[PDB]
């Protein structure tokens, strides 16, 4: 999958035409064969004790394929966005977009454990299309496939996002969700497009490959030894905070396009905007200013 | 109800209001009404005391009662008061802490007796905690602490606390007993009745088996402080359940002792502890209806002998004097007799639903032929509350019907019984069938078990009236008594229990033998039955009957005759035989490894056939115990990636191995994580249920559970003069295991496996001691093959005795002279050295010359 990414982007030009499409439906399907990574339950059974081999290398292959997929998604669109004026209308069809909902709608959960590596790339799609929609005219062929039920759903699931306050020092710790976006230590690695977190395990991915025997099965890393300064707290914090400087720029697009007729703006984001607006104005002033961060 | 309300209206503010009232009520009230519902307040208050911010005024309410309630009371309550405040201590901040000191200083001065006498366990724990300063601050009375400590013996108390279910006090007691035993082995005071606690500990772990893993661990750690206990001396435990055949019918005098035996036993301890608020209304009535014989107060309150009966246990006296005047009828019921369901009817829903229900709905039998005058007829009001307690009264009622020897009531029983006996079995749904049917059986047999106990005394009673055997009515009873065994239909009930094979094995054996023994005798009857006994006697765990039985009938193929040879002290020939079939077959390779390991050949199965998940538990076990660090990593590296395990057994064996390695890396922190991690498993999935009769059946469990603590305790040594001083404790400790071999071998070998891996100079000088200790076992344990290797392997240290010790082991071997020449040479070797002990100069020459005669003239 990684090696396929290096293929997709090389010198995009007009080279890729539909080759993106057939690539997309595949990967958008492949991500569907893998559920049990992203659908894990939030709470662990008291009567589930932890005594087992505690092997990390069958997780690490579960995560890589999830993550690397969600970049290749973004890798596609960013490439498609490099193609001429009206060439865009070729690609999009009810086939491609319906398939996508079950990806995005799978990523952000609210019933299940979050995963912070996809959330970025899960959004950037929702961004990039709404950035391209305005550009080239005749909106998604007059929004041939965009359903108010579909669309508004994709937005009503962001309102849950904005409301998580990302306290800079609780990042890496474990706790309940909807508190904050934690980004646990077990999966942090650079992905592809952007280097998201300090990837303490960035160097383990070469420790599972043996390097002599030519083997199919991994070399058995151990969960005990994976992962003294706080400062890497700030970075992952800051680099996380941009995400909320993104979901904003989702909105301005959303206001430009639809001209308020549909039920999207009638949902009164001023309810959720202001409720966010007022908050920071409370916390920034009280508990932060002066602490040199 | 309020505090426990479903919170449709919520509003905990009422809970604050409630404590006000029952703070007020005690302020002004009559002493009996001060007692009254005291069982309820303590519950209803401590369920308040456990909730978040309401905890404050809770303690406020308590300092009230402590001041004036009763001096003779403040037993049944202070318990849940002390255990709580010791566990939550971290949560009490500034203020709540203060009020506690206001209670204790009163408890000091207000009661100078209770804690010192009526509840002696209280004072030790709170003093035991150094952080509260009750020993440090406050009174000088610690001289009373020192006085009371040595006097009282704590062992019986721990058996008493652990029986209750309150998740704090049960967590407390385990914390003390731990800190208790650790102090003992340092001063090694008592060698021991320490068995009672070991009986109780193993009960809790089986109760919490599903719930609260992290406590259920700590319950396992503590019995590892014990370590095997040497079955040979005190088997302890007990026989079986409680039936108490008191012959309730007539004999007014004998009826009574039953009645009081019920109230202070299955009634008060049922009503006192359990929380079922509305049920508590019904319990008193039958207590009243029981006390209805003693009911009139002045009869019980004035005349000397008009009562004269104890009538209560010391604890049971609490609810005794409260309700003597009460008599709450509460008998209103709508169409109980017209609701009668008969003839296997409910049995449909039983198998449909059940364990509880089939017996619960069997209250239809209760309310039918019961609840008329007599004595126990009031008990209809008990099951009216409806329930595992019904099971207790189940036989007693089930007796009454066919005791009468009007008619149709009796035959209506068997209709469900045969429906219970023959369910057609093969039940597609296991979850219900596995669960209820066992209880049904266990309830079914309970009557049969009772009748035998019953009819035995029933005639033995009138055996004091003699007349040989002469009775008119007991006939129809006896005719009906064995007729209750006609529903057994011989083999039907035999196979009822044979197709069930409930965890009660000896009963599973009896009938299984019974049918096989007399009636059929037919060829195929001996075909299937015999094969069952082997499985049966296997599980009882005494290999004798297993041998003798498998010898006689036997037959089948001559391969079996070759298998049996193990037990006969011939196995060295039989074990040589299986290695053949192994090198050549799914269950073959298992039988090989099982035998070899069973006779304690460890050095074999590591190196033999194991270079299929049934073998790993055996394989990974040996290599763990052998202890080469290099061969061991290979296992773990093979175990770790299966992408699953889901075996209870290897997970225990792995987690020990993944510890030992961490010793070789000098990581005492890490090796704690795994050794503890072993306990949660050993004390959850592998703990048996309670009794299970014989203690020797356990040795395989405890022996694995004793060595652990050593491996944790040695690896907790700091350096040098702690280490060397440490092993002496572990040395002495080994004495309590007895002289038996396989319990000892597995333990002492696991010390070798450790004592190599460390590889520091101090580890060495002990490693030469361990072997030579293992030599002295194998020799007088009647195995010279284990000995020579070991003794051979310590010859690198070339100890002065290592030579002679060989000359020992050979002189048991048939070849006399080749031995004798050694001490012939050694004795003259030390001559003119003019050194060493001159006491050691004796030791050789003793063994020398006594050879020189019996050997040759």
């Amino acid at each position: 999958v990684a090696l396929m990414y290096q293929i997709v982007q090389f010198r995009p030009s007009a080279t890729h035409n539909l080759a993106l499409k057939d690539c997309f439906l595949f990967i958008c399907d492949l991500i569907r064969i893998y559920h049990h990574v992203l659908k894990v339950p939030i709470h662990e059974s008291n009567m589930n004790l932890h005594v087992e081999p505690q092997i990390f290398q069958y997780e690490l292959i579960d995560y890589l394929i999830i993550s690397y997929s969600f970049d290749l998604l973004e890798g596609i669109l960013r490439v498609l966005q490099s193609h001429p004026k009206q060439t865009y209308m070729e690609f999009f069809d009810e086939n491609i977009l319906k398939s996508f909902e079950f990806v995005y709608k799978l990523a952000l959960t609210i019933s299940y454990k979050p995963m912070v590596n996809v959330i970025f790339s899960a959004v950037e799609v929702v961004n990039i299309i709404t950035s391209i929609i305005l550009n080239m005219d005749n909106s998604s062929d007059l929004k041939s496939l965009i359903s108010g039920s579909w669309w508004r759903d994709c937005i009503t699931r962001l309102y849950a996002l904005l409301e998580k306050e990302i306290k800079s020092g609780d990042v890496y710790n474990e706790n309940v969700d909807t508190t904050t976006l934690h980004m646990s230590k077990y999966h942090d690695f650079f992905g592809l497009i952007r280097n998201i977190g300090d990837n303490e395990l960035g160097g383990l991915i070469s420790k599972l490959i043996y390097t002599d025997r030519l083997q199919s099965v991994p070399r058995v890393i151990s969960k005990e030894d994976i992962g003294t300064a706080p400062i890497i707290g700030y970075k992952m914090e800051k680099w996380l905070l941009k995400l909320k400087d993104e979901v904003l720029n989702i909105f301005e697009n959303l206001l430009m396009i639809y001209g308020d007729d549909a039920t999207i703006v009638n949902g009164e984001m001023l309810i959720h905007s202001s409720k966010f607006l007022s908050r920071e104005q409370a916390l920034m002033i009280e508990r932060y200013v002066g602490q040199d961060s | 109800s309020d505090i426990h309300d479903v919170e449709g209206r919520t509003t905990y503010y009422e809970k604050l209001r409630v404590i006000n009232g029952i703070s007020f009520l005690i302020i002004y009230a009559p002493k009996k009404s001060i007692i009254s519902a005291l069982a309820q307040i303590s519950i209803c208050l401590q369920t308040g005391l456990g909730l978040k911010e309401v905890r404050y005024e809770a303690f406020r309410c308590w300092h009230l009662l402590v001041r004036h309630l009763n001096d003779e009371e403040l037993s049944t309550v202070i318990d849940s008061l002390i255990a709580f405040i010791l566990q939550k201590w971290s949560e009490f901040n500034g203020k709540l802490r203060n009020i506690v000191y206001s209670i204790l200083d009163t408890l000091i001065k207000e009661k100078s007796d209770l804690i010192l006498k009526l509840k002696p366990y209280t004072t030790l724990a709170l003093v035991g905690k150094p952080e509260l300063g009750i020993l440090a601050r406050d009174g000088q009375f610690a001289r009373m602490v020192n006085k009371i400590r040595s006097t009282t013996d704590l062992i019986p108390i721990f058996a008493n606390n652990l029986k209750s279910s309150n998740k704090y006090v049960i967590n407390q007691n385990l914390d003390d007993i731990e800190v208790y035993l650790r102090r003992k082995q340092t001063e090694r005071s008592i060698d021991f009745d320490i068995t009672l606690v070991l009986g109780a500990l193993l009960d809790t772990s089986h109760k919490f088996r599903n719930l609260d893993k992290d406590l259920c661990e700590k319950c396992a750690k503590c019995i590892s402080m014990i370590g095997v206990l040497d079955v040979t001396k005190h088997e302890f435990k007990r026989t079986t359940y409680s039936e108490n055949e008191v012959y309730d019918l007539n004999d007014s005098v004998q009826t009574i002792k039953f009645l009081i035996w019920v109230i202070n036993d299955i009634l008060v301890p049922a009503f006192w502890q359990s929380e079922n608020p509305s049920k508590q209304l019904f319990v008193a009535l039958v207590i009243q209806e029981s006390l209805k014989y003693c009911g009139l107060s002045s009869e019980s309150w004035d005349m000397n002998h008009k009562e004269l009966y104890p009538n209560e246990a010391k604890l049971w006296e609490k609810f005794n004097s409260v309700s003597k005047t009460t008599i709450y009828p509460l008998l209103s019921s709508l169409y109980l007799a017209q609701s009668w369901k008969e003839y296997v009817p409910l049995k449909y829903p039983s198998n449909n639903f059940e364990g509880y229900k089939i017996w619960v709905k069997r209250f239809t039998l209760d309310l039918l032929k019961t609840g008329t005058t007599e004595n126990h007829p009031l008990h209809v009001f008990s099951s009216l509350i409806r329930g595992s307690l019904s099971n207790f009264l189940l036989p007693y009622i089930s007796l009454d019907i066919i005791i009468k020897a009007p008619y149709a009531d009796i035959l209506n029983g068997i209709i469900i019984e045969f429906d219970s006996i023959f369910t057609c079995n093969l039940e597609g749904m296991n979850n219900l069938q596995v669960d209820s049917l066992r209880m049904c059986y266990e309830s079914i047999f309970r009557v049969f078990e009772y009748c035998k106990k019953w009819a035995t005394e029933f005639k033995q009673n009138y055996s004091k009236l003699h007349g040989t055997f002469i009775i008119k009515d007991t006939k129809t009873t006896n005719m009906l008594l064995r007729i209750d065994e006609f529903l057994r239909t011989t083999p039907s009930d035999l196979l009822a229990q044979r197709s069930l094979e409930t965890d009660s094995f000896e009963r599973s054996a009896l009938y299984l033998e019974q049918c096989y023994r007399q009636n059929p005798h037919d060829k195929n009857q001996n075909g299937q039955l015999l094969k069952n006994l082997q499985i049966t006697y296997e599980e009882i765990g005494d290999i004798d009957s297993l041998d003798g039985v498998l010898r006689t009938f036997a037959t089948g193929n001559l391969v079996s005759k070759i298998e049996e040879l193990q037990y006969s002290e011939n196995w060295k020939l039989a074990q040589d035989c299986f290695n053949v079939l192994g090198k050549f077959d799914p269950k073959t390779t298992t039988r090989m490894l099982k035998s070899m390991y069973d006779h304690q050949l460890y050095s074999q199965i590591i190196s033999n056939s194991s270079f299929v998940k049934e073998w790993y538990s055996i394989g990974l076990e040996a290599a763990n115990l052998e202890g080469n660090v290099q061969t061991l990593k290979n296992w773990v590296e093979q175990i770790e990636s299966l992408r699953n395990i889901d075996d209870r057994e290897v997970l225990l064996q792995y987690n020990i191995a993944k510890a030992l390695i961490a010793i070789s890396n000098e990581d005492p922190l890490r090796t704690q994580k795994y050794i503890h991690n072993s306990f949660r498993l050993i004390g959850t999935n592998f703990i048996t249920s309670s009794k299970e009769t014989t203690l020797l059946k356990k040795q395989n469990l405890l022996m694995k559970l004793h060595s652990l603590y050593d491996l944790s305790f040695l690896s907790s040594a700091k350096d040098k003069f702690e280490y060397k001083s440490n092993t002496t404790i572990l040395d002495y400790r080994m004495e309590r295991i007895g002289a038996d071999f396989v319990p000892n071998h597995y333990i002492l070998s696991m010390r070798k496996s450790f004592d190599q891996l460390k590889m520091n100079e101090q580890a060495d000088a002990d490693l030469g001691k361990t072997f030579f200790t293992l030599a002295q076992l194998a020799r007088n344990n009647a195995r010279l093959d284990i000995a020579s290797e070991s003794l051979m392997h310590c010859l690198e240290r070339r100890l002065p005795q290592a030579e002679l010790e060989f000359a020992e082991i050979l002189w048991k071997q048939g070849e006399n002279d080749r031995a004798l020449k050694i001490v012939q040479e050694i004795h003259e070797k030390y001559q003119e050295n003019s050194s060493v002990n001159a006491r050691d100069r004796a030791a050789v020459l003793l063994k020398f010359t006594e050879w020189l005669d019996l050997s040759n003239n």
